Parts: C-alpha cells; sequence; structure tokens
C-alpha cells in the first residue's frame, strides 16, 4: 500500500508555503524544505505532468505563484499521478472558497492542512475526489 | 634582517595562525598551512630561526580545530625531516589536538610527527587510538601514515601498545590488516602510484633509526637549505602571490 | 611578440592548447627550419618546457605572439628526437598549438613545416 | 509566520476549565502550521498541550475535531500520558459522518497499541466494511499500521476487508486488497485465496490493479487452492482496462515471465501492450517503455522508437527530455546499442551542464555494457577526458585504468599524454595523476616516455598536493621497473615541485631514498606492473543510468 511519496504545494521558489509528508524521508525542517526546493528547480519552468527527479515519477501543476505537487513512484505514469495532484489542486480550491495561490492557502492554513491529509494518508491515496475531502473537513 | 630570515620571521610569527590574536587566524586550511610554511622556511634557511619557530608553531596548533591543528602538524613535520632529533620537545604538543578531526591533513601530520618522536613519548596507542576509530576524510592520511608511524627507537613507548604495536598498526594503515589501535581508518592507500608495499618491505630494523622508516623520517629528501624552495617557501606568503 | 616561462604557463592555463597535429620536417631542433618557418607566421621560439635528461630530451620551445586578428598565438614545439628505445615516431615534432580562439593555433601547426619560395626569369 | 514557544505554551488553559471550541481550534490550527511552515516544538510544552486537548475532546464540533486528529498525531510523539485521549477517539469514532469517522480512526489506530487494540475493533469493523471511500479507506490504512502493534486483532477483520474489496469503487478497492495481502498472510497460499476472488474480475480500479500487480507478478497458481494457469484476468496479463501505467507495470512482468501467456485481447507474452498504448502526450512515458519483452527488448523498440526519439532529440525541457532518454533507455539493448550511442551523443546539445558529463560518460559506459568492442570503449572514455576535462574525478582515474589494463594500456597511457597537452592545471589532479599513474605503470617504449614526462613535469608545479606526491612515488616504481628511467627521476625530484613541498616532500623522502640510497629490494618488490591503489568493478556505468534523465 503506497503510491503517493509526498505532497508539497510550494510557491514559485520551492519553499515552504507547504509540504506534508506522507513519506518518513522528510520530518525535519531543513531536509523537507531541501526537498522542496529539489523538485521545485527540476520540475519549473516546465510545465508538463511528467518530471522526473529522484527515479520517482513527479507529478506538478503550476498556478499564478504556486507549483503543486504530488511525487510518487516512477514505475506508475503521470495519469495515476495526477489524479491525485487534480485532487489536490481542486480540493484546496472548493475548500478555500478561493483557487490556490499562495494567498488562498495563507488565508485558510487550517483547511489547506486538513484537506491535504485526506487527501494521502502516510503515501497511501486515502481519497482522490475532490468533492468528497471538500466536505469531510470543515473549516 | 640577517639576510630576510629574521626579519621573515618576527614578521611571519604576526602573519601565522595563533590562539594569541584571532585576528591572524582563519578557518581556511591552505592560506593557515602556507602561513606555517613560511614560518617554518626561515628555520630551514637559518639555524636561529629553528630555535624560535618550534614555540610558535605549537602555539599555531592550540587553536584547536581539525583544521588548524591540521596545517600546523603538516609544516612542522616537513621541519623535523630538516631538524633531526632536535624538535622532540613538540611531540607531546602536537598530539593533543589530533583527537577532533573532521579533515585528513591533521592525521596525515599528526601521525608523522608522533611517528617519527616515538622515543621521546610513549602515549601513542592513546593518542593515535582515538583517530585510528574516528572519521573524517582519510585518503591521503594513508601515504603519510605509511611511511611515517613506527620510526625511532625499537621499543620507547607503552602505554597499550609499544612502538612494536606502532610498526603492527602502521603497516596495517598501510595497506595489511590487524588489530592495534583499534584499528586504522582506512588501508586503501591514496593517490594509484603510492601503493603500501615499500614501507610493507621495509621496517628492517623495527622503527628504529638504521635503514628504514626512521632514516628517510630522520632525513631530508635531496638538498633543503635558503629560500630557494627547498622545504622552503620563499619569504611571507602574502607578498609572494603578488 | 614573445613570452616568458611565465606568461607561457598562463596562457596555457588562461586557454587550452590540448590541439596537436605531429608535422614533419620537425626531425630537426627548435633553432634550425622550425625557427625560421615560425618567424614567418610571425611567431618566435623562446623559453622551454622541458625537463630533458638520459630517457627525457625532447625539446621544448614556448612561442608566442599577439596576432593582429583578435588574437595571440603559442604553442609549444616538442621535437621528438629519440632519447629512448621507444621513441613516440623517431624524428619529427609534435607541435602542441593554440590561439586564443585558436583560429591562428592552425597557422602554427602547418607553417612549421616547410616553406619556400624561387624563380629565375 | 508563528513562534512554537507561544503557541505550545498557550494551549496549557484547555487543562483547566476553559474549553472554547474556536480559540483552542484556532490553537490547535497554529501547532499544525508550526510543523508545516517548518519548525521543531519543545518537548515540555508539547507534553503539556497534549494533555490539555484531550478535554476539548468534549465539544463536539466537526472543525475541532478535526484540528484534533492532526495535531494529536503529529504532538503524540513529543507528549506524555497520551492515552487518555483514546476514549475521547472511540466517542468521535461512532458518530457517524465522514468528518468524524474516518478522520478519526486515523489519529485513534496511530496513538493505539496492542493494550488498546482490542478497544477499537468493534468501531473498527463498523468503519473497514462502509463503501463510503473514506470511512473504509482510512479504516483499512489504519489496520495496516494496526498490525504492528498487535497482529491477531488486525487478521480477524480480514472478512471486513474482503467484504471492502468487492467494491470496483477505487478506493475501497485498493485498500481492501492491498491491506488484505499484508493481514492474512499466515502461509502464500491463504493471501493467493484472496487474490484468486477479485482476480476475475475487470475492475475500474486502475489503483487496486497496480498494488495487486506488484503481488501478482511472480507466478502463482495454488490461488484459492489451486488453478491450471498463473492467470490473472485483472490487468497483469490482461489488457482488460487500459491506462498507460498499468498497462507498463503488466506488459514488462508477462512477456518473459508469463502471468499468463498471450490472448487476442490482451497480449501477454507478446511485445504489443505497451506498443497499442505509445503513440501519445505527456502520458507516453509509461506507453512507449519495454523491459524484458519476447524475447528481447530490441523487436519492442522499433515501435515506440519515433516518439522516444524525436523528443529525446527536440526537447530541450528537462522534464519532456528526461522522460524520452529514459524511453530510449528502455528501448535499448546489445543490438540498439549502435542507436542508443548516436541519441545520447545528440541529446547533451539539448541539456549541457551535467548532462553533458553524462553523455561523454554514457556513450563509454553504454559500449562496456552492451559490447560495441572495448577499444571503442576506451576511445569514448578519451572524448569524455577531452570535452570535459574534470568532471572525470578520482574514482575515474582508478576506473579507467583499471578497466584499460584489460586490453588499452599502451594506447590509453599515450592518448592521456596527447590529453594532457590540454590546459596545464585546470586539467586537474586526476588527469594528471591518470597520464602520471599509466606512463610510470607502463613505462612507455609505445611512444617515448620524454613527451609524457615534460607534459606531467609541468601540470604537478601548480596543481594539488596528492599528484605530486604521486609524481615523485609513480617516479620510484618507474624506476624500479625500468633501468632507463632513472636519470629522468633524479631531474624531476630534486625540483621544488616533486619532492620538497609538503605532503609532497614526505613521500618523496621515503621513496627517494628507496630507489637512491637503499637496495631496491623494496622498490622491485612493490612495481608487480605499478598498478592503482585498489581495484574495484566498473562503477561508471550504473552511475551513468540513473543520472541522465533527472
Amino acid at each position: 500500500l503506497y503510491t503517493v511519496k509526498a505532497i508539497l504545494i510550494l510557491d514559485n521558489d520551492g519553499d515552504r508555503l507547504f509540504a506534508k509528508y506522507y513519506d518518513d524521508t522528510y520530518p525535519s525542517v531543513k531536509e523537507q524544505k531541501a526537498f522542496e526546493k529539489n523538485i521545485f528547480n527540476k520540475t519549473h519552468r516546465t510545465d508538463s505532468e511528467i518530471a522526473l527527479l529522484e527515479g520517482l515519477t513527479v507529478v506538478y501543476k503550476s498556478s499564478i505563484d504556486l507549483y503543486f505537487y504530488v511525487i510518487g513512484s516512477s514505475y506508475e505514469n503521470e495519469l495515476m499521478l495526477m489524479a491525485v495532484l487534480n485532487c489536490l489542486f481542486d480540493s484546496l480550491s472548493q475548500m478555500l472558497r478561493k483557487n490556490v495561490e499562495k494567498r488562498a492557502l495563507l488565508e485558510n492554513m487550517e483547511g489547506l492542512f486538513l484537506a491535504v491529509d485526506e487527501i494521502v494518508d502516510g503515501g497511501v491515496i486515502l481519497e482522490s475526489d475532490p468533492q468528497q475531502v471538500v466536505h469531510r473537513v470543515a473549516l | 634582517s640577517s639576510r630576510n630570515v629574521e626579519e621573515l620571521v618576527i614578521v611571519l610569527k604576526k602573519e601565522v595562525i595563533k590562539t594569541n590574536n584571532v585576528s591572524e587566524h582563519e578557518d581556511t586550511d591552505k592560506y593557515r598551512q602556507l602561513l606555517v610554511r613560511t614560518l617554518h622556511s626561515c628555520s630551514v634557511r637559518f639555524p636561529d630561526m629553528a630555535a624560535n619557530v618550534i614555540p610558535v608553531l605549537m602555539e599555531f596548533l592550540s587553536d584547536s580545530n581539525e583544521a588548524a591543528a591540521a596545517d600546523v602538524l603538516e609544516f612542522v613535520r616537513e621541519a623535523i625531516q630538516r631538524f633531526d632529533n632536535l624538535r622532540m620537545l613538540i611531540v607531546e604538543k602536537m598530539l593533543e589536538v589530533f583527537h577532533a578531526i573532521k579533515s585528513v591533513k591533521i592525521y596525515r601530520g599528526a601521525l608523522w610527527i608522533l611517528g617519527e618522536y616515538c622515543s621521546t613519548k610513549e602515549d601513542i596507542q592513546s593518542v593515535m587510538t582515538e583517530v585510528r576509530r574516528s572519521l573524517g576524510e582519510i585518503p591521503i592520511v594513508e601515504s603519510e601514515i605509511k611511511k611515517e608511524a613506527g620510526e625511532l627507537k625499537p621499543e620507547e613507548e607503552i602505554t597499550v601498545g609499544p612502538v612494536q604495536k606502532l610498526v603492527t598498526e602502521m603497516g596495517t594503515y598501510a595497506t595489511q590488516s590487524a588489530l592495534s589501535s583499534s584499528r586504522p581508518t582506512k588501508k586503501e592507500e591514496d593517490r594509484p602510484p603510492l601503493r603500501g608495499f615499500l614501507l610493507d618491505g621495509d621496517f628492517f630494523v623495527a622503527a628504529s633509526l638504521a635503514t628504514t622508516l626512521t632514516k628517510i623520517a630522520l632525513r631530508y629528501v635531496a638538498l633543503v637549505q635558503e629560500k630557494k624552495k627547498q622545504n622552503s617557501f620563499v619569504a611571507e606568503a602574502m607578498l609572494l602571490m603578488a | 611578440a614573445t613570452c616568458t616561462d611565465a606568461e607561457f604557463r598562463q596562457m596555457w592555463a588562461e586557454f587550452e592548447w590540448e590541439n596537436k597535429v605531429t608535422v614533419n620536417t620537425n626531425m630537426t631542433d627548435l633553432n634550425d627550419y622550425l625557427q625560421h618557418i615560425l618567424k614567418s607566421t610571425n611567431m618566435k621560439c623562446l623559453t622551454p618546457e622541458k625537463a630533458l635528461s638520459g630517457y627525457c630530451g625532447f625539446m621544448a620551445a614556448n612561442l608566442y605572439a599577439r596576432s593582429i586578428f583578435g588574437e595571440d598565438a603559442l604553442a609549444n614545439v616538442s621535437i621528438e628526437k629519440p632519447v629512448h628505445q621507444g621513441p613516440d615516431a623517431a624524428v619529427t615534432g609534435h607541435i602542441r598549438i593554440r590561439a586564443k580562439s585558436q583560429g591562428m593555433a592552425l597557422s602554427l601547426g602547418d607553417k612549421i613545416n616547410l616553406s619556400q619560395k624561387k624563380t629565375s626569369l | 509566520h508563528l513562534e512554537k514557544s507561544a503557541v505550545l505554551q498557550e494551549a496549557r488553559v484547555f487543562n483547566e476549565t476553559p474549553i472554547n471550541p474556536r480559540k483552542c481550534a484556532h490553537i490547535l490550527t497554529k501547532i499544525l502550521y508550526l510543523i508545516n511552515q517548518g519548525e521543531h516544538l519543545g518537548t515540555t510544552e508539547a507534553t503539556e498541550a497534549f494533555f490539555a486537548m484531550t478535554k476539548l475532546f468534549q465539544s463536539n464540533d466537526p472543525t475541532l475535531r478535526r484540528m484534533c486528529y492532526l495535531t494529536i498525531k503529529e504532538m503524540s510523539c513529543i507528549a506524555e500520558d497520551v492515552i487518555i485521549v483514546t476514549s475521547s477517539l472511540t466517542k468521535d469514532m461512532t458518530g457517524k459522518e465522514d468528518n468524524y469517522r474516518g478522520p478519526a480512526v486515523r489519529a485513534l489506530c496511530q496513538i493505539t497499541d496492542s493494550t488498546m487494540l482490542q478497544a477499537v475493533e468493534r468501531y473498527m469493523k463498523q468503519a473497514i466494511v462502509d463503501k463510503v471511500p473514506s470511512v473504509s479507506s482510512s479504516a483499512l490504512v489504519s489496520s495496516l499500521h494496526l498490525l504492528k502493534c498487535s497482529f491477531d486483532v488486525v487478521k480477524r477483520w480480514v472478512n471486513e476487508a474482503q467484504e471492502a474489496a468487492s467494491s470496483d469503487n477505487i478506493m475501497v478497492q485498493y485498500h481492501a486488497l492491498g491491506l488484505l495481502y499484508h493481514v492474512r498472510k499466515n502461509d502464500r497460499l491463504a493471501v493467493s485465496k484472496m487474490i484468486s476472488k477479485f482476480t476475475r474480475h475487470g475492475l475500474k480500479s486502475p489503483f487496486a490493479y497496480c498494488m495487486m500487480i506488484r503481488v501478482a507478478s511472480k507466478q502463482l497458481e495454488e490461488e484459492d487452492g489451486s488453478r491450471d494457469s498463473p492467470l490473472f484476468d485483472f490487468i497483469e496479463s490482461c489488457l482488460r482496462n487500459k491506462h498507460e501505467m498499468v498497462v507498463y507495470e503488466a506488459a514488462s512482468a508477462i512477456v518473459n515471465l508469463p502471468g499468463c501467456s498471450a490472448k487476442e485481447l490482451a497480449p501477454a507474452v507478446s511485445v504489443l501492450q505497451l506498443f497499442c498504448s505509445s503513440p501519445k502526450a505527456a502520458l507516453r512515458y509509461a506507453a512507449v517503455r519495454t523491459l524484458n519483452k519476447v524475447a528481447m527488448k530490441h523487436p519492442s523498440a522499433v515501435t515506440a522508437c519515433n516518439l522516444d526519439l524525436e523528443n529525446l532529440v527536440t526537447d530541450s525541457n528537462r522534464s519532456i527530455a528526461t522522460l524520452a532518454i529514459t524511453t530510449l533507455l528502455k528501448t535499448g539493448s546489445e543490438s540498439s546499442i549502435d542507436r542508443l550511442m548516436k541519441q545520447i551523443s545528440s541529446f547533451m546539445s539539448e541539456i549541457s551542464d551535467e548532462f553533458k558529463v553524462v553523455v561523454v560518460q554514457a556513450i563509454s559506459a553504454l559500449c562496456q555494457k552492451y559490447p560495441r568492442k572495448h577499444a571503442v570503449l576506451m576511445n569514448f572514455l578519451f572524448t569524455m577526458l577531452r570535452e570535459e576535462g574534470g568532471f572525470e574525478y578520482k574514482r575515474a582515474i582508478v576506473d579507467c585504468i583499471i578497466s584499460i589494463i584489460e586490453e588499452n594500456s599502451e594506447s590509453k597511457e599515450t592518448g592521456l599524454s596527447h590529453l594532457c597537452e590540454f590546459i596545464e592545471d585546470c586539467e586537474f589532479t586526476v588527469l594528471a595523476t591518470r597520464i602520471l599513474h599509466l606512463l610510470g605503470q607502463e613505462g612507455p617504449k609505445t611512444n617515448n616516455p620524454s613527451k609524457y614526462i615534460r607534459f606531467i613535469y609541468n601540470r604537478v608545479v601548480l596543481e594539488h598536493e596528492e599528484v605530486r606526491a604521486g609524481a615523485v612515488s609513480a617516479l620510484a616504481k618507474f624506476g624500479a621497473q625500468n633501468e632507463e628511467m632513472l636519470p629522468s627521476i633524479l631531474v624531476l625530484l630534486k625540483r621544488c615541485v616533486m619532492d620538497d613541498d609538503n605532503e609532497v616532500r614526505d613521500r618523496a623522502t621515503f621513496y627517494l631514498n628507496v630507489l637512491e640510497q637503499k637496495q631496491k629490494a623494496l622498490n622491485a618488490g612493490y612495481i608487480l606492473n605499478g598498478l592503482t591503489v585498489s581495484i574495484p568493478g566498473l562503477e561508471k556505468a550504473l552511475q551513468q543510468y540513473t543520472l541522465e534523465p533527472s
């Protein structure tokens, strides 16, 4: 039981606006931020549903001032990961009552924290239905 | 000066790294090292300077950063090659900062002083052993410890490892294997040509001044005089860059 | 223009001279054909970069020029004249050449072979 | 954003009389923020905050309940007397609504230990069977965590877990089958029964397929007693649902280790299954591949080739281009190597930095891995030396040299010699060490050592200690192996460079004295060819494989 390695929603530098680690491989801030900077550097300023970083398929999207991440295994493809990443974007948008930017996330830090935990649970994909997550969470 | 040597030693004493002033010490290793070599070249030039240099060198060591010791140990060890059983006194100071370690340089240099100097001291299993089971960076450490560890007088040390344990150690560190000083840090030598073997063959007479490592250690390769750059560096290190 | 060992060394470091050719009629030492020809492609054989002995003793010339081409020109002419039982290729010399973007490097490379003109009207 | 001390502290009021769901929930949000923003809690204040929060469980508000689940899991390990919160979680857990149901089981089970395992079971059995994915999946992941604390309690849940497995709902099934496989295991055979039950089925759950493919990938013919085939009628060997990841995972295992052989509607020996998905968008990355395939990656390789090769050449986008190199690498093999090498040559032109180092390593690495001759490998290794001149390293001097002395040595030294003409001291410690080590060791009669010596002599002056020390010792060995050489050793060693620097001096004093002074019993003995300091494997090729599409 494992698909998603980690989820990060990063500003346009790779610094932690947010990350919640569905791996046990980053718990300390220094390394959680390093990871975040690492994934953001590869993936950014080339938007696609694919990136390969650290031998893992990284699926990412972007907004005005954020890049949104799911990191998962590379034995899969973008599309499986993408379903998590689409939930992540979508659910935060509907939850916060505003599209994902740094402003929406900061506006409601609580909605963001709770919403992401419903999407991924210890690296298993707990939820992937944006609607379900949003009802499930209370602001 | 006398030539250049006298006033260069005074001048170098001010420039070279100390525990006295921290406006003359720096944690960048090459500059520190170079400054030790400049001070030390004055001795090699002129005798009077040997007597001044060795106590100042011990102050250089007293900084007690891994690296700070390290640079210090590296030149002084060259000085001993020139200055045979004259710098017996330094060995005990030189061991001290060898234990907190994160670099190659400290291991290299210390192992050489402690190694050549063995008759003078008796500490050596204890000093070497904390480092031998400690880590840092150890490539070049191998080369320098390989020619070095046994040397001088066959049985004139003992703390829980006499000079013979040292020859055992010296051989293990070079490329062999042996329980001694709670095993050495690494065994696999530095740059491809060097290898263990020459010294392994060597130590005909176990770490004793004869025709062994000790000989080599208490002798200096070719001519070594002046500031012609034969165990020397040619004035004060900062002026030379220009 | 000319260099000393320090200027040559600095320029060696400054920009690459990996480019080499072996030029025939560099059988001879630095002084003879090689100097005269090198002169005509406004070059000059100066200081050494050699290390001679009983096993070593290729003749080495450090060359310099400052071309009106927006480049300098440098080269080292190594003359492979046997001082060993196994020479490179016997007599001949390999000229390792450069210029500042190695556009004159090539001039050095071939203008150290031969060079002669005459008529008798 | 926040300060961990102030927020951990003000939480202590809960422990007394104030419960204020708004204030406490905020304070909790702040805790989650301290972690999220990246901060580390202080233990005294954390321990205190944890005992305080449990009072807050009395008030049942969905946002406060939510805060409470995340905060207790994060604060659980950096807190004491946490056991009090179990009751409060059970109280919450039985309360109907997904907000409580799912999030509580997960928070409770994390804190729960074998003593406490028994308590959660009634509520767990009720939560696992749910076809409402939140409650069931959280309960299924929760059970996975609990297998640690106590196995036996979790095992009883196999029936509820199986019940969830029968859903075609993606989560409920993924979690149900995945968890079951872990749980019921006491022997292979009982797990195998669980898998066969779902196995005949054409799911619409890609995740279940994937987790199961992995269990399945090996030949299982004892599924539900016994059966006459390794058969998997769920995509692993079948292709009932198309979707490029599932299709890729399945196709690479089945082809040369049947999970079942090829069907007209489900290729499973033939190379096809990957290939029909192969022309695609970004999606293509799974599809285009290969791995194994009948009988080789090469007939397979041709399909996909248009896709992998055009992206790899065109895209100087890192994200696309990486997928394109991995995909080229996958369609590769022994045969493919002609093609793979031209492409990899081409690739650095798109991304050229580290990627440059990697392609010049790759072309050599591929030649060693997939044979196009060992010589060609050396010639590629020259091209690597030429292009980078510094991203070769120390491990390269040892690996190039060891590899080289299989055949190349006379040539390699000579090539190296030419290569050394490059750049006097920016070429690095390593190249000088390679020409030096090789010229020392071979003792050229293939070319005159005098060029080599002259080249090395200059490099030593202005380059690092380790090479200058290397140069004296090499010279000494060079002396012992070849008598001729001794005159050059003497001009070099008297110099302030190859001796009388620092490290260089010490080694030199030894090496010199042994050659000069002593018998050279030692020197003779020491040179056995004049070999390296260690002989590892062939490190480059694996390194290179991962490193290129990063």
